[PDB]
């Protein structure tokens, strides 16, 4: 519908949430666990030191 | 090659679309949108 502004509103929401995601990245770099994922498999790399 | 370089500079290299939107947000009311473009140095080698 002629490029509804809601798409840009959600987009700018995404680039704002980029900062909180980067804070999450610092948290991963600091410490979570030696755990893994559950996405289609059991076992993925540890994100303590990515 | 250089068009891809400039596009890759536009996206995922400077705070996202905030600059390119404040572009219009400045040029439509305050009549100009001016951006500083300066080179700086980066780090994290072996340590």
């Amino acid at each position: 519908a002629a490029e509804q502004q809601i798409d840009l509103i959600a987009r700018m929401f995404a680039e704002t949430g980029v900062k909180r995601l980067f804070q999450l990245l610092h948290d991963h770099a600091i410490k979570y666990q030696n755990q893994e994922e559950v996405f289609q498999l059991r076992g993925k790399w540890v994100a303590v030191n990515p | 090659q250089e068009t891809e370089y400039v596009n890759y500079l536009f996206m995922r290299k400077n705070e996202g679309f905030k600059v390119m939107f404040d572009w219009f947000q400045d040029t439509l009311m305050m009549k100009t949108g001016v951006v500083k473009v300066y080179v700086e140095e980066v780090l994290k080698p072996t340590f």
